[PDB]
């Protein structure tokens, strides 16, 4: 069918990011030795 | 306001008629040693602490809601009731309607929740470390408990304590005068008069206010010092009265603030301006009645930077405990901007440049220099201790000395103990005790008849004592002072015991000894004695003190003594960064000019070349008259001098001399140097320890007052308190000063930049008559949920290498929204923005089948909700939601390119002078941000409902990298531009685009 | 007036004269190299995509079905009696059917007469430029039985029966299936071809479905819907006078004075739908004969 892209791979890869990312941010802004 | 006189002499009501009986017991207080601190945590747990009622605090669900319905708020609020009521109007219309508008009245809701708690929390913090401020260095009161005297907390006093306050003090509560010895109080506070009235136990009235054994509330001490007992504490007190309802602060205006205000008002009139202009051309354009008002709301969020009043917040606050954490405590939150602006700095000798820890280090007697304070290694002295003229000097030295050595101290050697008196006096007294013997007894043979301290009229110190040996006539008159006035009050010199006239060599030599020890950095001192004969003054003659009797001159000087005080550590540095930064820094000291001049050259304030006119005359053996008087670019000008100087001569000295220094200048005498400097059109920081400078510290537009030795009058007659009276403190807080500009105007750059990438789309889809590229809910987006945070990291920025490397700001001139800002962040950095979210939009609709010139007028049928047959570029039919799911994929495109390139906006507004490779990306909160604002971007595109709930969708890949470029190039220019702003200085450049 | 002009040093609302042409000639720069930078990224991008396929095509998929003649609010209400209640319908249904007429169909070169009959799809081979252009389907106004703008121009717009032709949209690469017979269970009775894409107009509401009346349909060969033999579509660039298959429905014994909303829906395996868009895959159409 060359008419369905697959959003699901996409929508799971940018999740993967936004979690890694507000991860990656909390640990920034929490910082324990990050001086 | 007729609350004085009025409202005073009507409630009163006092027990200044009870004897000293009649008050201890009725306070129940020893009058000797003063209520036990069990006893006095008694009280203070009955009447409660020693402070005045505060007014209310509104709760935290008063803050939070007005600022959930704060002004900007309620555009959003209004937004949502009219959304919700279209679509109870949609819902009683035809059967089975859409939930487009409540699901926008939903998002305008969250929106408006995340908004106010944000705005709260951060209000919540400023709020919180404001006034954590306030308990910084509180008030103290010296209070006698359990016979011992300690200084404890104002607001730990309560009635019948019994306090002790001196010259200089703050009253902490009514008291009683129980003892007093020449005490003077002010009671300008009180009565209106600034004149000092005498406080003695004596009972002289039985009015309260003109009674002489009653202390007030507020006023404070001038001269002397006495004991007293609380007789009333916190509001009950007389001036607690009025001052709790009727000497309350009025509407104090920071400018800070307000050009913040004015740049508010005027973006918040162009901002609806054109929102209204754009609502009659939405509703022109045959468009909803709820979309006119969708695109209104937009237009003005994504127009008017509503954070601007919070990073103002944020920067002044966050500067704020900069400076507290450096020594310099900001008593007012309107200083903490006047200290970048600061320009000349009227800073003292001792006290504040020096440790003012003053040791006795060299001496001259028998026409001969000698050296002393050996290294306690009981060596003694690098001369005879038995030299008979040394003697003399030792005697008048110690017995003319009014310190003495407090308890606990004969464990530890003489050179590490401490002492009670006069810094000299202290290094006088550790003197004789290292090298002559003990003082205590040396001041009890020669028993002290009358003394007169140190006073500014006569300028010298006095003292009689009765000799108890056989060889003199029964008196022995000591006495010391200033060299020079020492000097010229005798007649007679001891020259290894044997008494000569004091001739002019003699008085050749001592010039020049005076000189050889002033050029070394030390402060010296005349000391002289006579022996008054016999049969005119016999042995129990009584020399009165008020009414000067004896001889005053005819005197015999025995020797001079010199101490050292070096200067602080960092106060070379502190002046070698003060003349990098264009202040000009004067010294005002009471010490001789030669000793000032000397200490002013090697601390840095005069640098090398630069000679005075005596210096010149020196050089080419001339009269200093002769000499060119503009030929020096530094001068120490004589307290003498100064006193018979007009306003013209003034000015002409700070006009035309960049290294000043005011020698022998008496502290009343600063309020008009100060006055002169501001003539001079300079920003003022003036250094205050004692009461005298009051009119000085007030005059001038920085009173800095000394945290350690300053008095309670200068601290509350300052603008900032000196943590540590070090002087390179003052300049750190001017470079914090600094610091508070330099981040306010990067984050007004940062914030104002976005306005043009949010602001195009709607004017290109107005004038090419496109789809809309970005839409409201991506605008509010952006504006409330992702660059909240990375427009106030720019707050906690720290400073670049050329901030104290560049000339003061002027008020006057140089404002914070300027012309050349504007022309920065809305007609460079946000056209490339702009471009670059375009530059995304047309790639996807490309990519989806439109091609970027068949856009062209195609909104007119791509709005349209029933013409379902709009042909692409390559003859596809789609349909109205087909074709406005990819619009509102473009819109989550144009939102992922904001972010992409505030991204590199945000990197180089970290700086505005230097590279982004020297600052760095030490700034954690703001690499925060930009995680976060990425973070929170991917998440709104990807999460799944998103699509029918904020009509966001998810964003193919190739898409994130499509505004890329235009990132680095924002980046790129901003590098290139500051280089050669660098490069160049003054350049085209600089003068049209270094905002 | 001091800020609006001084003549001191010629500053015109607060800057020089120097200083306006300078700050002039920066900007032209500037913007014309930003300009040029954003039309340099324009053409790299369209370096990409080809001229006879889109890089995207799932956002229009499945194909949603539209109806001609286009009216506000999908409502076709008209007076019978009124000479002039009916004119937009029957124009904009003209404008459109113009395409179909036997003038604009005469060059063979690019105009070629397809199966009269259902057949196999006319599939042209690859999307490339090797052939040039390709021929078109023919059809002719005639397979329209009663609305065909031949014998009645009304369409039955003057009688009180309304010709609403139903129409598929064209997309580029798409190959109509109809649903096999193994599973014709759920779609309601129709002529099967396994040739054609069928369409079957139905009510609403048990009220609408009540007042309809009498469903005529009318497309290739007489079978509701539209035959296979004319996709694929190839695009503007290679077909660029294609012409597309339709149908029309008459609706006879209609109510009159009543607004019936009546739903015409696409059957096929590649044939979906939508809650939110109600044009993927069918149509819903309110008429009223207010005579
Ligand atoms: C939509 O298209 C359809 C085509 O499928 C059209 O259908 C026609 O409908 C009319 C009206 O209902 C029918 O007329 C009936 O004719 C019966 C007898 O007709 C016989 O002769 C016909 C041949 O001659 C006629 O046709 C040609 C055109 O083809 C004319 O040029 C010619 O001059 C003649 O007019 C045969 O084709 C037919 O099969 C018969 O053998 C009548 O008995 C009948 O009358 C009854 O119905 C009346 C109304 O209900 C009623 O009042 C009477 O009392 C009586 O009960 C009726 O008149 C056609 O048969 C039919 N087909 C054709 C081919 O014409 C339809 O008209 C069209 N819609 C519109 C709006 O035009
Ligand atoms: C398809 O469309 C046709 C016509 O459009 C419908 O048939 C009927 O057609 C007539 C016109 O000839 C319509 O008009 C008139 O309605 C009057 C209202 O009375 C109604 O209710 C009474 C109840 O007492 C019924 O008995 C009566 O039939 C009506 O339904 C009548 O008074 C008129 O009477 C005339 O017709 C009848 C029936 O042929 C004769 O017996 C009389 O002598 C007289 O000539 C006339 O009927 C009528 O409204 C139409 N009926 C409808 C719309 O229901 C078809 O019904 C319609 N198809 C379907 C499936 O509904
Ligand atoms: C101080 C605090 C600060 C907070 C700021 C951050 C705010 C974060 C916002 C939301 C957090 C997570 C919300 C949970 C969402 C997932 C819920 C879920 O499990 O959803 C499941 C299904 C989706 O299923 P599907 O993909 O198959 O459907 C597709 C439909 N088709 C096919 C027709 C397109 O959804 C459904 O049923 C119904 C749809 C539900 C979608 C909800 C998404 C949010 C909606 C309103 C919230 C508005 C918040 C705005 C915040 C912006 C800040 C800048
Ligand atoms: C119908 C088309 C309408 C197009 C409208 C386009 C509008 C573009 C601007 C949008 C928002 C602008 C916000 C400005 C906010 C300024 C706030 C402020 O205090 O600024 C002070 C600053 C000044 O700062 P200052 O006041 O602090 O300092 C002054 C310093 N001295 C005294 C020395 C000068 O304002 C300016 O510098 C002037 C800015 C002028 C901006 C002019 C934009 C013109 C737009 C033309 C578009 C034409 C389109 C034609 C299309 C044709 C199609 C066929
Ligand atoms: C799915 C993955 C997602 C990853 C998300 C990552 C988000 C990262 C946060 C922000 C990124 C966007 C802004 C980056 C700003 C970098 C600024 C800078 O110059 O820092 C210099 C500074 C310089 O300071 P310094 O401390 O190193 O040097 C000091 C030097 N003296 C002492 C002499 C003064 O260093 C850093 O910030 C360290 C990190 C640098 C990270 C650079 C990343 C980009 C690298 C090259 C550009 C892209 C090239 C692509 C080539 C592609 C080829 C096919
Ligand atoms: C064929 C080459 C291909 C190259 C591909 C890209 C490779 C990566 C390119 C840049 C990353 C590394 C940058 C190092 C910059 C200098 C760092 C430094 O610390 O020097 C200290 C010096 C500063 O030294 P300083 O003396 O001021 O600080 C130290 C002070 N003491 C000693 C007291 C501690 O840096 C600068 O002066 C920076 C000047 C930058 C001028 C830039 C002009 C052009 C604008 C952007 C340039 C390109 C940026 C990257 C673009 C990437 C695009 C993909
Ligand atoms: C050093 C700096 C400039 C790099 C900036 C990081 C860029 C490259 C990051 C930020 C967010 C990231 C995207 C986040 C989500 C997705 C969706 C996934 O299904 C494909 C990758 C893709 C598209 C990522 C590609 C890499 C990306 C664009
Ligand atoms: C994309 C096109 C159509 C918009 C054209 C707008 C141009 C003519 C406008 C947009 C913003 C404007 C600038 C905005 C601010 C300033 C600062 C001022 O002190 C001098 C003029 C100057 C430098 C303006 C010059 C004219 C300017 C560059
Ligand atoms: C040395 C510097 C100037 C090189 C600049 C290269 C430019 C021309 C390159 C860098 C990144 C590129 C973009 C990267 C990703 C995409 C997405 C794709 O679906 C269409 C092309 C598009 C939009 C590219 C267009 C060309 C582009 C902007
Ligand atoms: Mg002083
Ligand atoms: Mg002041
Ligand atoms: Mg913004």
């Amino acid at each position: 069918d060359p008419f369905y892209y697959d959003y699901e791979t996409v929508r799971n890869g940018g999740l993967i990011f936004a979690a890694l990312a507000f991860i990656v941010g909390l640990i920034i802004i929490l910082s324990k030795r990050l001086r | 306001e007729r609350d004085m006189d009025e409202l005073k002499k009507e409630v009163s009501m006092d027990d200044h008629k009870l004897s000293l009986d009649e008050l201890h017991r009725k306070y129940g207080t020893d009058l000797s040693r003063g209520l036990t601190p069990a006893r006095a945590a008694e009280i203070l747990a009955r009447d409660g602490p020693n402070a005045l009622t505060p007014p209310p605090t509104t709760p935290e669900w008063v803050k939070f809601c007005r600022q959930l319905f704060g002004g900007f708020s309620m555009l959003l609020w209004i937004g949502a009731i009219l959304c919700f009521l279209a679509y109870g109007i949609q819902a009683a219309t035809e059967e089975e309607p859409q939930n487009d508008n409540l699901y926008l009245g939903v998002v305008l809701s969250a929106v408006v929740i995340i908004t106010g708690c944000f705005s709260y929390y951060q209000e919540a913090k400023s709020s919180k470390i404001m006034e954590s401020f306030k308990n910084m260095v509180p008030q103290q009161a010296l209070v006698i408990r359990n016979g011992e005297k300690m200084s404890i907390n104002a607001e730990e006093v309560v009635v019948g304590d019994l306090v002790e306050v001196k010259g200089g003090d703050r009253i902490p509560a009514d008291l009683r005068i129980i003892s007093a010895n020449g005490c003077k109080v002010d009671n300008s506070s009180l009565t209106g008069e600034s004149e000092p009235q005498t406080r003695s136990p004596d009972f002289t009235n039985e009015n309260p206010l003109e009674t002489r054994n009653i202390a007030f509330f507020s006023t404070n001490c001038v001269e002397g010092t006495a004991r007293g007992i609380v007789v009333y504490t916190g509001d009950r007190t007389v001036m607690g009265r009025i001052a709790t309802l009727a000497s309350g602060l009025e509407g104090g205006q920071t400018p800070i603030a307000a050009e913040i205000e004015h740049f508010i008002h005027i973006i918040t009139g162009v901002a609806v301006f054109l929102g209204v202009s754009f609502f009659i051309l939405s509703l022109i354009l045959e468009y909803t009645w709820l979309e006119a008002v969708i695109f209104l709301i937009g237009i003005i969020v994504a127009n008017v930077p509503e954070g601007l009043l919070a990073t103002v917040t944020v920067c002044l606050t966050l500067t704020a405990k900069r400076m507290a954490r450096k020594n310099c405590l900001v008593k007012n939150l309107e200083a903490v901007e006047t200290l970048g602006s600061t320009s000349t700095i009227c800073s003292d000798k001792t006290g504040t440049l020096t440790q003012n820890r003053m040791t006795v280090a060299h001496m001259w007697f028998d026409n001969q220099i000698h050296e002393a304070d050996t290294t306690e290694n009981q060596s003694g002295v690098s001369f005879d201790k038995t030299s008979a003229t040394w003697l003399a000097l030792s005697r008048i030295a110690g017995l003319c000395n009014r310190a003495v050595f407090q308890a606990n101290q004969e464990n530890l050697p003489i050179l590490k103990r401490a002492v009670a008196g006069d810094a000299s006096e202290s290094a006088l007294l550790k003197c004789i005790e290292l090298c002559c013997g003990s003082v205590k007894e040396m001041r009890e043979r020669y028993t002290k008849i009358v003394e007169i301290p140190f006073n500014s009229t006569n300028k010298y110190q006095l003292s009689i004592h009765k000799n108890p040996n056989t060889a003199e006539p029964r008196h022995l008159l000591v006495m010391k002072g200033a060299p020079e006035r020492i000097l010229d009050r005798c007649s007679s010199i001891l020259i290894h015991g044997k008494e000569q006239p004091l001739d002019e060599e003699l008085k050749d030599a001592f010039q020049n000894a005076y000189l050889e020890l002033g050029g070394l950095g030390e402060r010296v001192l005349g000391f002289c004695h006579l022996f008054l004969p016999d049969e005119q003054f016999p042995e129990g003659f009584q020399f009165d003190t008020d009414d000067v009797n004896f001889p005053l001159d005819n005197l015999c000087f025995v020797g001079l003594i010199s101490m050292i005080d070096p200067p602080r550590a960092a106060v070379p540095d502190a002046v070698g960064k003060c003349r990098s930064a264009g202040i000009k820094v004067i010294m005002v000291t009471g010490d001789h000019p030669i000793t000032a001049k000397a200490i002013a050259k090697g601390v840095g304030i005069i640098s090398e070349g630069n000679e005075t006119v005596e210096d010149i005359a020196a050089r080419l053996n001339i009269p200093v008259s002769q000499v060119n008087p503009r030929d020096a670019k530094a001068c120490v000008v004589h307290g003498s001098d100064l006193k018979d100087m007009t306003s013209e001569q003034l000015d002409d000295i700070l006009k035309y001399h960049t290294e000043i220094v005011f020698a022998r200048t008496s502290p009343q005498q600063k309020l008009i140097i100060v006055e002169g400097c501001q003539r001079q059109g300079a920003i003022v920081a003036v250094t205050g320890d004692g009461v005298n400078d009051s009119p000085a510290l007030k005059k001038a537009d920085i009173g800095v007052a000394m945290g350690i030795a300053g008095s309670d009058v200068s601290k509350q007659a300052a603008d900032m308190i000196l943590l540590d009276d070090n002087f390179a403190s003052i300049v750190t807080g001017v470079e914090e000063g600094r610091l508070i500009f330099d981040n306010l105007k990067k984050s007004i750059a940062y914030t104002l930049t976005s306005n043009i990438p949010e602001i195009t789309p709607f004017l290109i889809f107005i004038i090419a008559n496109i789809p809309l590229p970005l839409g409201t809910v991506t605008i509010l987006c952006i504006d409330l949920g992702t660059d909240m945070v990375p427009a106030i990291s720019l707050a906690y920025e720290q400073a670049e290498s050329d901030i104290m490397k560049r000339q003061p700001r002027n008020p006057k001139t140089d404002k914070l929204v300027n012309e050349r800002l504007i022309s920065m962040a809305y007609g460079q950095i946000g056209m490339i923005q702009a471009l670059g979210g375009f530059f995304t939009y047309f790639v996807i609709l490309a990519e989806n089948g439109f091609l970027p010139i068949h856009l062209l007028g195609l909104r007119v049928n791509w709005d349209d909700r029933w013409i379902n047959d709009v042909e692409d570029s390559y003859g596809q039919q789609w349909t109205y939601e087909q074709r406005k799911i990819v619009e509102f994929t473009c819109h989550t495109a144009f939102f992922v390119s904001i972010v992409v390139v505030q991204w590199a906006d945000l990197v180089i507004c970290k700086t505005r002078r230097n590279s982004v490779f020297q600052q760095g990306m030490k700034n954690k909160i703001l690499i925060f941000g930009l995680f976060e604002e990425t973070a929170l971007a991917a998440f709104l595109s990807y999460c799944p409902g998103m699509g029918v709930a904020l009509r966001m969708y998810p964003l193919k890949p190739t898409w994130w990298f499509c505004a890329f470029p235009y990132s680095l190039l924002i980046f790129v220019y901003d590098e290139v531009r500051k280089l050669i702003i660098r490069r160049r200085p003054g350049g085209w450049v600089e003068k049209e685009t270094y905002y | 007036k001091k800020f609006i002009w001084n003549s001191e040093k010629k500053e015109f609302l607060g800057r020089t004269g120097g200083s306006w042409f300078k700050i002039l000639l920066f900007y032209v720069i500037f913007y014309g190299c930003l300009a040029g930078i954003f039309i340099g990224t324009i053409q790299v991008m369209l370096l990409t995509i080809s001229e006879f396929k889109p890089t995207y095509q799932d956002r229009v998929a499945p194909p949603g079905l539209t109806q001609i003649p286009q009216s506000q609010k999908t409502e076709i209400s008209f007076r019978p009696n009124d000479p002039q209640s009916y004119e937009s319908y029957v124009v904009s249904i003209v404008r459109f059917l113009e395409k179909y007429k036997d003038l604009a169909q005469k060059d063979d070169m690019i105009f070629e007469d397809c199966g009269n009959v259902p057949s196999e799809l006319k599939e042209r081979g690859e999307y490339n430029n090797e052939r040039g252009e390709r021929k078109v389907c023919r059809f002719r106004l005639e397979w329209l039985g009663n609305c065909s703008g031949l014998n009645d121009e009304t369409y039955g717009y003057k009688d009180g029966k309304p010709c609403v032709i139903i129409k598929l949209n064209r997309v580029l690469g798409f190959k109509p299936k109809p649903p096999k017979n193994e599973s014709l269970e759920t779609y309601p009775v129709m002529k099967y071809n396994p040739y054609v894409l069928p369409v079957h107009c139905t009510g609403k509401r048990d009220e609408d479905k009540e007042k309809v009346g009498t469903m005529e349909y009318f497309g290739l060969g007489g079978y509701p819907g539209f035959p296979l033999q004319y996709y694929p579509y190839y695009g503007k660039l290679l077909q660029p006078k294609y012409l597309q298959p339709l149908m029309a429905v008459q609706f006879t014994n209609l109510t009159m004075d009543t607004e019936i909303r009546i739903e015409c829906k696409a059957y096929g395996e590649n044939i979906g739908y939508s809650e939110k868009d109600r044009f993927q895959g069918r149509f819903d159409v309110k008429i009223e004969v207010k005579s």
